[PDB]
DNA sequence: ATCGATCGATC
DNA sequence: GATCGATCGATAAAGTTTTTTTT
């Protein structure tokens, strides 16, 4: 009588598939969306469902919606019998999967008894400790080599690794197997652990697991140690007995129970389990709007202006993170060298001040970049430290605050406190894009595109004017070299200064005063710059016989005699000289590079290198 | 079938006839060659390859590894008429395929992937050696007919019967003696090196089998990438999860070339030619007949940097190398050659040494701070829950023309340099810290 | 050495 | 064809002082 009641459910769904759940009529909202459904996946081929609680608790009004949340442990091969009948007559190798998503409730792992045998139940929690790639089997195509082996049974069980019953004429029932490797199609499936989420433990009281499987498509989604959801359908597992190997306290007591079967005496397990079929991980005009706001003219003072609200002033160094914000070029010469990618800016300033605001900022602002203080100067991290033999060898790599900053923006700071052997060790980071590491292993190549930002101390919290900074810098020479200019911030006591910052800091520290306009939002000027490193432009003028005396000029000056100080300006910073130069002018949209465009370009270093030359 | 007896006759035409880039017959001159060298090895060229899978990819795709064995027995008669009696040594021969256009991790591979052929890379970790596998099994009754023929074994399955063709008792199978040849093994497992990876994470296992003369090509520790097919072996038995409708993993190679650099290319130096046969051998020597060349190649060595002359003069010189000139019962020569620059903080002397690694044939870049002071010559790692202190070198062992960066990592200067200034002095050096008493060779 | 499963023989 | 008896095959084991880099 269920079997007219799993007939009922499949045209009811079916019917359902033939209606949509639309409640608008070309204001939006196309009707027919399942039909839609079928006319995508014919294109791209992707062998899923999306299927949703609502609007089938919509249809019958709880009448059969409440009916398959106690039964679809069975129902679930109902269900796709009907589908496969529909999408022939509707549609022209063809394997599918059942997705359902987004019920109401959500649940924690500690409520999990006697209602959770066949039902659907949404699960939080975070994961760890992840698992590889292999195939499982469903269905076989082996039989005994008696007479014929071109017995086809299906649906293996938890256990059933031999297919024997029903041959076709009366050959050798049950008397062997061959797993033939053409015909039985496979899927393929990982195994994970979970653990609960932090907000929810009473204290230290072992917060305790369980274990999931991924069946379809599913794989790979579930990127380990994030907050996760998952669909909900209970299972319960034992494997004990079978063909190969042989098969504390009372656990499995129960098991005494569960003896005497057919087959041999034993001692049965259960222990509880859990099934997915579907994740998820929380945690036009517009396409439009880019060529309008492309077409603006202003929009290099339009940005500037636009950055943080959390500050106000200090123009200079406004610009210069904008530029670190997007990327430059990095396609260079062929057979040998690959040149710079990026610039790499600092700002030295008294600490407790407005340095401390932008690196807030960014990394929010910023795709993936991480922040590190860079104090950790003896285990890993910031240095790079492989970790000793641990369950099953040493010598593995490590993480650390460069490599996953690969097309990132990382932020570190405080200089003056690290050892005195890192200092070459991002210093080789610096110059070009990869590090190098043979400590008790293989030597290893790994190539951290990075771009590095720094803040760091003065040597006494105030900045001395008269002298220049190579004091005040607190490091050795060769890594300033190997730095770009920085424009240091600078600081003073006036009567006005601080009156107008107290009004800039009080309705920023309201609760709700937000008169402030900047004129572009976040997200839309996240996603222009996503429209800006779309281009390459390349220099194509003769002003690079303009650009040649401007150095030239320039090297003569930093040079104040033949026994003058190593802090000369050499042919490394000409690669900047115009890696900035090209920046710029993407920023403006503009794919090729006028000698007007450079003005901004000499000056940049020049006004900040006569910072360091008196 | 029976079409596939025609196949062999459509490829031998579609192959032997005709090598691309006007004439010249290249895949017929890199036959004979291998055929001097007595090696049991071919090639196949990509745009060859691209024109020999018009009605071969749904051969190759659909079905990789006995497309292959009918393919092997038509090179013995593309070869046979070219040197005759080549069969009455080693009886065998077997093909390798080049290149291919995808570039696979290890991540990504599904059901779609398994049967055909596939790429991947990695590194290898611990290895075995090599023992003989029996590859035709001879199989033996007792009463009845013992020789049952030379079977063909496969892979980790233990193909055998309890009873076929003499009766049906549960009398078993055994072994004899006579005239049963063997092809060697050597279980690499493989190990994702950590370069194209999103960082972070853990590695990945594999298992490798290779076959008959593909044996120890490779070295512990260096980077390799493999062109092989995918295989299963449903053993219906595992112990490290509980024992579930899975199947294992094999991956057999065809073929396995060294780690490649600046991949950056679209037609070229990603496959080892190496190959200097006839275009090449017969042009060097007017090459090498002219009156400058010493005073043209160091100036046109590395182009990308205009310089003062005399570093190009000796790092040029490096690389060419001296000769190891042994004598007789007495004290050795060195025969080596050993630079040393000295730069300004930001002239280009970061970049000579960066592009000579490339334009050697195998190098190694152990620089600046993290360079153990042991970890660069060899070392002992420790056993396994039922293994042996064994010996696994790390740089200098691996590197014949190693490149090291020992500028001023001064916290370590007084730890690793005493042990890199007898890698010349007393040249050959190897130690015994708790363990065997023996001496390495690295020129 | 003991227990379980499979095969053969007898009713 | 089914049931009972006899013979053959398969099933049970256990760890925690020296030595490496590292902080
Ligand atoms: N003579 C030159 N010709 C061409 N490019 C040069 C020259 N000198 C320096 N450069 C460029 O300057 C860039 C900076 O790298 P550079 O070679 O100066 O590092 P380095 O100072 O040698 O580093 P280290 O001192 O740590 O070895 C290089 O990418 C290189 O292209």
């Amino acid at each position: 009588v269920d079997d007219v009641t799993g007939e009922k459910v499949r045209e009811a769904f079916e019917q359902f598939l033939e209606d949509f759940s639309v409640q608008s009529t070309d204001t939006g909202e196309v009707e027919k969306v399942y039909r839609a459904q079928i006319e995508f996946m014919k294109i791209y081929d992707l062998n899923t469902i999306y299927i949703d609680y609502q609007h089938l608790s919509m249809r019958e009004n709880g009448a059969l919606a409440m009916a398959i949340s106690e039964q679809y442990y069975r129902f679930l091969p109902f269900l796709q019998k009907g589908l496969r009948r529909v999408v022939r007559k509707y549609a022209p190798e063809r394997v599918f999967q059942i997705s359902f998503f987004n019920l109401p409730t959500v649940h924690r792992i500690r409520d999990i008894r006697s209602e959770k045998i066949g039902s659907l139940l949404s699960i939080s929690g975070t994961v760890t400790r992840t698992s590889e790639v292999r195939p499982e089997l469903y269905k076989a195509s082996f039989t005994c080599d008696m007479c014929r082996a071109i017995v086809d049974n299906v649906e293996q069980s938890f256990k059933y690794t031999e297919p024997t019953f029903c041959p076709n004429p009366s050959c050798e029932n049950r008397a062997f197997w061959t797993l033939n490797v053409t015909r039985s199609r496979f899927l393929d499936w990982q195994k994970v652990r979970i653990q609960e989420n932090a907000n929810e433990i009473p204290t230290g009281s072992m917060p305790r697991t369980l274990d999931v499987i991924l069946r379809g498509d599913s794989v790979e989604r579930a990127k380990p140690g994030d907050r996760c959801k998952f669909t909900g359908v209970e299972i319960v597992v034992p494997d004990v007995t079978q063909l190969g190997l042989p098969g504390k306290t009372t656990e499995g007591l129960n098991s005494g129970v569960t003896g005497l079967r057919s087959l041999g005496v034993r001692d049965l397990t259960y222990k509880i389990s859990f099934l997915a079929c579907h994740v998820i991980s929380i945690g036009s005009d517009e396409i439009n709007e880019l060529k309008e706001m492309v077409k603006d003219e202003h929009i290099y003072d339009k940005l500037v202006r636009s950055i943080a609200p959390a500050v106000f002033g200090h123009e200079a160094v406004k610009k210069g993170i904008l530029l670190q914000m997007l990327g430059g070029v990095h396609k260079s010469t062929v057979e040998g060298i690959k040149l710079r990618g990026d610039i790499n800016i600092c700002v030295v300033g008294d600490p407790s001040t407005s340095k401390s605001q932008f690196l807030k900022y960014v990394v929010g602002f910023a795709p993936r970049s991480v922040y590190t203080s860079g104090k950790a100067s003896s285990a890993a991290g910031l240095t790079a430290a492989v970790v000793r033999d641990e369950e099953g060898g040493d010598y593995t790599i490590e993480a650390g605050a460069l490599m996953l900053a690969d097309n990132g923006i990382c932020c570190i700071d405080e200089f003056d406190k690290m050892d005195i052997s890192d200092q070459v060790a991002i210093h080789e980071a610096m110059e070009q894009q990869t590090i190098s590491i043979a400590k008790a292993g293989i030597h290893a190549t790994l190539n951290a595109r990075t771009s590095i930002l720094a803040a760091a101390n003065p040597v006494g919290g105030r900045y001395n004017r008269k002298l220049s900074l190579r004091g005040n810098l607190n490091m050795t020479a060769p890594i300033m070299s190997r730095f770009d200019l920085f424009f240091v911030i600078l600081d003073d006591c006036n009567e006005k200064i601080d009156t107008e910052l107290a009004s800039h800091i009080v309705d920023l520290h309201m609760k709700r005063d937000e008169a402030i306009e900047p004129p572009f939002s976040a997200e839309q000027l996240r996603r222009y710059i996503k429209y800006a490193r779309t281009f390459k432009p390349i220099l194509t003028k003769e002003a690079r016989s303009y650009l040649v005396e401007k150095y030239k000029e320039l090297r003569k000056d930093d040079a104040q005699g033949f026994s003058r100080s190593s802090y000369r300006i050499t042919v490394r910073q000409l690669e900047s000289m115009i890696r900035l130069s090209e920046a710029i002018a993407r920023a403006n949209c503009v794919d090729e590079i006028t000698p007007s465009f450079i003005a901004e370009a000499y000056d940049l270093l020049r006004q900040s290198i006569i910072r360091v030359d008196v | 079938p029976n079409v596939s007896r025609t196949i062999a006759r459509e490829l031998k035409s579609f192959l032997l006839e005709y090598t691309d880039e006007t004439g010249r017959s290249v895949y017929g001159a890199r036959i004979r060659t291998l055929g001097e060298m007595n090696s049991e090895s071919l090639e196949v060229n990509y745009r060859h390859l691209a024109e020999s899978k018009a009605i071969l990819a749904l051969f190759l795709a659909k079905c990789p590894e006995e497309m292959l064995k009918i393919f092997d027995l038509v090179a013995m008669e593309a070869t046979e008429l070219h040197y005759p009696d080549y069969a009455r040594i080693h009886s065998e021969i077997h093909v390798r395929i080049s290149d291919f256009p995808t570039i696979y991790s290890l991540r990504e591979l599904r059901e779609s992937n398994l049967s055909s052929l596939v790429r991947v890379t990695g590194v290898v970790t611990r290895r075995t050696g090599v023992f003989p596998q029996l590859k035709y099994v001879k199989f033996n009754c007792l009463k009845c007919g013992s020789i049952l023929g030379p079977f063909f074994q496969d892979s980790n399955e233990e193909i055998r019967i309890s009873f076929c063709t003499n009766c049906k008792s549960k009398g078993p199978f055994r072994v004899n003696g006579e005239k049963t040849v063997y092809r060697n093994y050597q279980r690499v497992t493989l190990q994702e090196a950590p370069g194209t990876v999103p960082p972070g994470r853990l590695p990945r296992h594999r298992e490798v089998i290779l076959l008959a003369d593909l044996v120890d090509v490779s070295k512990p520790g260096e980077e390799v990438e493999v062109t092989g097919i995918y295989k299963n072996n449903y053993d219906g038995n595992l112990n490290a999860k509980n024992g579930f409708p899975v199947f294992a993993t094999i991956i057999e190679a065809n073929s396995i070339k060294r780690r490649e650099g600046n991949t950056a290319n679209e037609g070229e130096e990603g496959l080892d030619v190496f190959s200097w046969t006839e275009e090449e051998e017969r042009e060097f020597r007017k090459i090498s007949r002219d009156r400058g060349i010493i005073d043209k190649i160091i100036s046109s060595m590395a182009p990308s940097i205009y310089g003062h002359r005399d570093i190009k003069t000796a790092v040029a010189c490096s690389l060419f190398g001296g000769v190891p000139k042994n004598v007789n019962g007495k004290h050795s020569i060195r025969g080596d050659i050993n630079v040393l620059l000295l730069g300004d903080p930001g002239t280009a002397k970061s970049q000579i040494l960066k592009y000579v690694e490339k334009t050697a044939h195998r190098a190694v870049f152990a620089t600046g701070q993290g360079a153990s002071a042991v970890g660069l010559t060899a070392s002992v790692r420790k056993d396994p829950i039922t293994k042996e202190w064994t010996l696994e070198g790390g740089a200098l062992v691996l590197a014949d023309k190693g490149v090291c960066l020992i500028d001023e990592f001064d916290k370590m200067n007084d730890q690793d340099r005493t042990s890199i200034h007898e890698a010349m002095e007393q040249q050959s050096i190897s130690i015994s810290k708790a363990g065997i008493v023996t001496t390495l060779q690295a020129r």
